[PDB]
């Protein structure tokens, strides 16, 4: 269809010009709608066209910004539950136990797209609704940066317990600012730092809570920049830390598989053009994204539930196939 | 103040139900039939999804409405066992037809309700056992009966005049099914510059322009002003947009043909669409 | 009488035991223009504190120094009166306005305990010229030999560790560090320099902007980024506004992060100093003795909005920018002074030989 | 709101380029493998333009056919690009003239070289150009687009260096000129008569 | 309906969400003699529980269990009403006046669940009869697997470990391992046994009684000691009381210092649970989820005088009294359940596989 290529056309051009939309669920929504439509308005007889169609469509996303993972994890849900409902309506793991051992299709996997829509929409309350459980009377809550889970979380634990929020801002976007405000207008008693203090409060800090963008295979994060520094704080002074972060954002990628995992911005930001000629010789970097390790992590937090990071294997195993790490 | 929709009180089996969350218990959802004046209703987990699902709370979310069908009914006992694995899309969609299509015909009841000051609930009742009902029962088709009827009401009074409630009443709900049942307002606009720079330039113009304008029909006068020099504007503010737009399609080929005839200059700046 | 400064914006309650002035409300308002209370050279250098025209522990060491001698040469003694007490007395009173400005660093201190035990030295039978020509002396002898020829000997120590083809990453802005930098280069080292800044003062451009004058290939990235450059970094150098007895190293705000991060990356970690900023008081932690600095630095405009324009509107809104925080001596390797590179629990030993 | 247009000079009318000139147009130089007409094109397009004019006079073939097989001639781009070569071109004033004459242009479209390298986005601008002119009723004509640097860049040669001096309450321009070799700039008194309020040179 | 308990006592700002109930105070001085809420079954296990009349966590799940299956052989159905509902309706309030009494176990609250589950499974075309005959006998197989033999399992596994000739350190009151120890030193294991106890329950007396009864040689001491024993303690064995899905182990309150110690001192931990006192739920404190007794055991009678006789007369002094307390995975060695001798990162597996 025509306008099933303008779609596909603009969505790969907002992906890699800039941002779009502004929150990832809307972006995993988006792009679940896009599969939807794919499946849906082409032709296609067996599971096989279907699967090299999307893995050609998931190619050209994944190509227009390898920074970003949401598309790609969810492309990669879709050829699972594909490879699910072919497997159980002609048929019927990769374990020791299997090595040891040897026409309405579109239908049930609109339905399946459709359930993944409706267990998306809710996520965030998911999420919130087990923040009493975590949080206790007068503790003292570390958060860096901006992160809307992390907001409803403290927003939904505040209802019914006081505590203290230290936020501390992640130069040189200095979105932690907002949770400055927005915390400020539920009345949670917060500060503000800047991210060059860490360790030197982080004695005083009981807990830690912090989202993240993307989690791998292994357990470990991409996350802001500084997370890393934070993370390391919290184990030289044994404090928890926790990660909220929904279901829909574990890639099945390893950390150093690959390469430009950081993204690298306009060094604009971090040192102005107004210096002149000291810019002809100085070489500047704005990584965006650092890489946090899996043994630095106390608790995953998602909308099933809370999770230990060497459990995270198995749930990624149990959302993707080993055959399509590749795409 | 709200009563069941429908004359009927316990749905049968097999038939698709709009419900509305609650709560969620081990046994399953609690929902509330907004359609049978609330009346409460289980939903089975075993019966949640078709795959494998551990959680009810990961499709549950308590305050958001649903569409399940209805797999055992007790009216002994009012227990009511409803489900989600067998509604189809196609049923969903028809089933949320019906729904709006209710919650209209409650909303026009009610207006009459409230400016008939009938602060009693047996009166309500009444006005639903003898107003909107009577078309039910005539149809025999229930839900879009009652909107059917209104329609032809706001199209001819004669079904609205045919009810036996009252003289007042009966103006009452005249007044609000024609605030209700008549919201008709469209306005369809369109742009393209028509001139020829030829021998006869302004008389072609002229000439084109009153031979489209020749094409608008009754109810439906397509009205050419001239926003710029080179470029005019159509306007035709007339209902049903389908035939609209093949009204303003025809007369723009009209146009160019007319334009072409002459050796002329006729583009079209923009297809019609809605104001 | 000197009037008090007026603490501006509501204080995080783990710091309502320090003070926070705003950089708008100056003392000189309540002030007589012709100076009497104070000397005109304190209040000038108040002044330039409150202002943060002079922001290097050493400048602010010299500046005092320097202001100091121009009281010294200024004084008159009473009659019925000796140099020696009342001298002392009449300082006390510069000296706290001097805080008021701005909370006394590790170097004034310092200073003013030399001074006060060089004026309490000072003969009762000297005479007044004569005790002030040698008042200015001493100060002069002592400002040469702990700044100049310390940080000679520093460099000179600090150019062996470093060694050709390394990378050397340094944080914010310290005349020593620059100076070793240099000086190494300039002796024939060759090696790449990664600097580190961080908000709001982000004085590392100070530094850059040295190391490029001086022909150093040179590198800039703010703070959180650390962790991505410190795999490629070989020895890291930093720079010390106090050293205390415990071998904690009282710093920039950055310093101890920095210090951690590269500990978790298998990294070396030098600190260069002179003796005279050595105390001999003790803290374990950042938070019983601290600097609150002006809160409105922390606004910064992105896009087309100051995110905190109105903090003060919201209630339950605190702002919080710390100056100075303690790093640990295990985090720490080197401690370079004149009298070599010790280790960095070696610093009360050296308090003990310099008295 | 009329669709926003631009137009795009894709020839330099001024031989700075000799001998590299002579056996290829400027436009189509590589400047990091990628011709500066792909740069300038991909910025148009970023900034929201939906359609795009290029005159092309010096060595046009090559820049069509060059062009033809770009991303922006597809048939999907949202980018549309009208292509138009004459010899008669000397200067960018003939180019507007021919702009006139043919009235391509609407309202407010964009003019810029073809050798022009940015990532602006200038819907703000664009924004503020559109209310001064429905305030003030088609006075203003003009809203150059100006970046803040220190005069040591490198990017400031000496041959395009410029001094402007504007008030700065309206960002009115009320001076403009060149600074090639000269060691002192002159200001005409008339510039303060006006605006008695203030005045910035920048 | 039931009243609400009282709190006793001011609370630490750091626990205020906690309830603080006092033995003095029982909450059956406000209901009626000849129980008319539901069936007296309610208030023998709840004055039992708020006295502390039985205090191990098998022993509660066995007694509540035994109270239940009176609850449910007494139990009749009413007209026009489905058990399979009505049962857990009417349950619900045992489980709030239970908690009433005091704050339930993950025990109980797995118990709790497989009830209600078994309860839900229960068709509605069946007899009344055959239905509750079906649950006590699904109650008793559920005792029977998930205590009985998982002790023998666990037993059999724990006796590979114990060597000849070394010294194991035991911690509190806990059933599972003195039966473990009892069971080894009948197959002729020789070896000592080092017994830490802590105040202010002091129930590690319980299990010094049954090793000498077992004849099995011991020692004795208070927990602050054990930094001064373990030299020569070559295992440590504990009980738990739960095991979280992160792996960590939530316990009585000196089990994670013990830990942490012998982990100072070299010495592996390992720590015996039942599969059936996994809990899905985790945390990372003590903080979140906790229980404080009542402050007035901490009084002792030093002396002749008592320090804290007149308590509540200071304004500024608070008392607090944990009795649960998490210990983090990362000192945990083993897990000996029936599955057999897995690592704490395990423990969300077992979870996985039991479920279904």
């Amino acid at each position: 269809g025509s306008e099933l290529s303008e779609r596909i056309e603009s969505f790969v051009e907002t992906l890699k010009r800039g941002g779009g939309p502004r929150s990832s669920e809307e972006m995993a929504r988006e792009t679940l709608g896009l599969l939807r439509q794919i499946i849906t308005d082409h032709r296609w007889s067996n599971a096989g066209e279907l699967m090299e169609l999307i893995r050609r469509e998931g190619r050209r996303m994944t190509a227009a910004q390898p920074s970003e993972t949401t598309v790609g994890n969810m492309v990669r849900r879709v050829l699972k539950i594909i490879r699910e409902e072919y497997g159980r309506l002609h048929g019927r793991q990769e374990s020791l136990h299997k090595l040891l051992t040897s026409a309405q299709l579109q239908s049930n996997i609109i339905e399946a797209i459709n359930e993944l829509l409706v267990e998306l929409e809710g996520t965030m309350e998911n999420i919130a609704a087990q923040a009493l459980e975590h949080i206790h009377s007068n503790e003292v809550i570390m958060t860096i940066g901006f992160s809307r889970t992390v907001e409803a979380f403290l927003k939904e634990a505040a209802r019914k317990r006081k505590f203290h929020v230290i936020v501390a801002e992640c130069a040189p976007f200095c979105q932690g600012h907002e949770m400055a405000v927005n915390l400020s207008k539920a009345g949670i008693e917060t500060t503000v730092m800047t991210d060059a203090a860490i360790f030197a409060v982080m004695s005083r800090v009981n807990k830690v809570i912090i989202g993240t963008k993307t989690i791998l295979a292994n357990g470990a994060l991409r996350a802001v920049t500084g997370t890393h520094t934070l993370a390391l704080a919290a184990k030289h002074h044994s404090t928890p830390l926790i990660v909220c972060a929904p279901m829909f954002k574990l890639s099945p990628q390893f950390p150093n598989e690959e390469d430009s995992f950081h993204k690298f911005v306009a060094p604009e930001e971090v040192l102005p053009f107004t210096e002149g000629d000291i810019l002809e010789k100085v070489s500047v970097h704005c990584p965006v994204f650092d890489y946090v390790p899996p043994e630095l992590i106390t608790l995953f937090i998602s909308n099933i539930g809370g999770n230990a990071p060497s459990y995270i294997y198995r749930l990624m195993s149990e959302l993707y196939h080993p055959d399509d790490h590749v795409l | 103040l709200s009563c069941r929709f429908y004359q009927h009180k316990f749905p049968e089996v097999e038939d698709v139900v709009m419900v509305n969350v609650r709560s969620i218990a081990e046994m399953g959802a609690y929902v509330s039939l907004l359609e049978y004046n609330n009346i409460e209703g289980m939903i089975l987990l075993s019966e949640l999804s078709r795959r494998r699902i551990r959680s009810i709370n990961k499709l549950i979310r308590i305050g958001r409405n649903e569409c399940v069908v209805v797999i055992r009914v007790d009216k002994e006992k009012g227990y009511i066992d409803l489900s989600k694995r067998r509604v189809s899309p196609e049923e969903a969609i028809k089933c949320e037809d019906k729904f709006t299509k209710s919650k209209t015909v409650y909303s026009i009841l009610r207006h009459v309700a409230e400016v008939l000051e009938y602060t009693k609930d047996e009166q309500l009742e009444s006005l639903f056992q003898r107003t909107a009902w009577v078309f039910d029962d005539k149809y025999k088709r229930p839900g879009y009966g009652a909107y059917d009827a209104f329609k032809h009401a706001v199209s001819d009074p004669s079904i609205l005049d045919s009810l036996d409630l009252n003289e007042d009443e009966r103006e009452v709900l005249i007044n609000n099914i024609n605030r209700r049942l008549t919201p008709q307002a469209v306005k369809i606009r369109a742009d393209i510059e028509v001139a020829c720079y030829g021998y006869e330039g302004i008389d072609a113009v002229k000439e084109a322009l009153r031979a489209g304008l020749n094409c608008s029909t009754e109810n439906m006068p397509i009205k050419i002003n001239l926003i710029a020099p080179p470029r005019y504007v159509m306007t035709t503010t007339t209902l049903e947009r389908t035939e609209g737009l093949s009204v303003l399609s025809q007369a723009m080929a009209v146009i160019k043909e007319k334009i072409e005839e002459k050796r002329g200059v006729f583009n079209v700046q923009m297809e019609p669409k809605v104001v | 009488q000197v009037p008090t400064r007026k603490d501006y914006g509501s204080k995080v309650s783990l710091f309502s035991h320090l003070p926070q002035y705003s950089r708008q409300n100056s003392l000189t308002q309540f002030m007589s223009i012709p100076s009497s209370v104070i000397h005109p050279a304190m209040v000038r250098l108040g002044l330039q504190y409150s202002q943060g025209l002079v922001s290097g522990s050493n400048a602010r060491c010299i500046a005092l120094l320097r202001a100091l001698q121009q009281v010294i040469q200024d004084y008159t003694t009473p009659p019925n009166e000796e140099l020696s007490r009342d001298l002392v007395n009449k300082l006390k009173p510069y000296m706290s306005f001097l805080t008021q400005c701005r909370p006394l660093s590790a170097s004034m201190h310092n200073a003013i305990k030399f001074l006060n035990k060089e004026i309490t030295s000072v003969g009762s039978s000297k005479r007044e010229e004569e005790a002030k020509s040698e008042l200015r002396a001493a100060i002069d002898r002592y400002v040469q030999e702990k700044i100049v020829l310390a940080a000679q000997a520093i460099s000179r120590f600090a150019y062996q560790k470093i060694s050709n083809g390394d990378v050397i990453l340094v944080y914010g802005c310290s005349s020593l560090v620059s100076r070793i930098l240099q000086e190494a280069w300039t002796e024939g080292r060759r090696f790449r320099v990664v600097v580190v800044d961080s908000r709001p003062w982000l004085e590392g451009r100070h530094t850059l902007r040295s190391l490029v004058h001086a022909g150093v290939p040179a590198s800039y990235l703010l703070i959180p980024a650390a962790s991505y450059v410190l795999p490629e970094v070989s020895k890291v150098l930093l720079g010390a506004h106090a050293l205390l007895a415990n071998g904690s190293v009282m710093s920039r705000v950055g310093t101890a992060q920095l210090a951690l991060v590269a500990r978790a990356h298998n990294v070396p970690v030098l600190v260069c100093c002179e003796t005279y900023k050595f105390c001999e008081r003790v803290q374990t932690d950042a938070f019983v003795s601290n600097e609150l600095d002006d809160p409105d630095d922390l606004q910064c405009k992105r896009g087309e909005h100051v995110a905190l324009a109105n903090w003060q509107n919201h209630a339950s809104l605190r702002l919080l920018n710390l100056v100075y925080d303690v790093t640990p001596p295990e985090l720490v390797d080197l401690v370079i002074t004149e009298l070599g590179m010790i280790p960095c629990s070696s610093v009360p030993v050296v308090l003990r030989v310099k008295s | 709101p009329p669709p926003l247009q631009a137009v795009l000079v894709a020839d330099s009318f001024d031989r700075r380029f000799f001998p590299i000139s002579k056996d290829q147009p400027r436009v189509l130089l590589p400047l990091a493998n990628v011709a500066l007409i792909d740069y300038t094109l991909e910025f148009l397009t970023a900034t929201g333009v939906q359609e795009t004019f290029v005159f092309c006079c010096w060595k046009a073939a090559q820049i069509k056919e060059h062009l033809l097989k770009s991303k922006w001639c597809r048939p999907t781009s949202l980018n549309v690009v009208r292509i138009i070569t004459s010899e008669l071109y000397r200067s960018l004033g003939d180019v507007l003239r021919d702009v006139d004459a043919k009235a391509l242009v609407r309202s407010d479209f964009l003019l810029v070289y073809g050798d022009v390298i940015s990532n602006i986005n200038i819907t703000r601008a664009l924004e503020e150009h559109r209310l001064r002119r429905k305030l003030e009723k088609n006075v203003s004509v003009m809203t150059m687009i100006f970046k803040e640097s220190s005069p040591s860049h490198p990017t400031r040669c000496h041959e395009d260096n410029v001094v402007v001096a504007v008030d700065s309450t309206t960002n009115r321009v009320l001076h403009f000129q060149k600074t090639q070799g000269l060691r002192r700039f002159a200001f005409p008194l008339s510039l303060f008569q006006g605006s008695s309020d203030g005045v910035e040179v920048r």
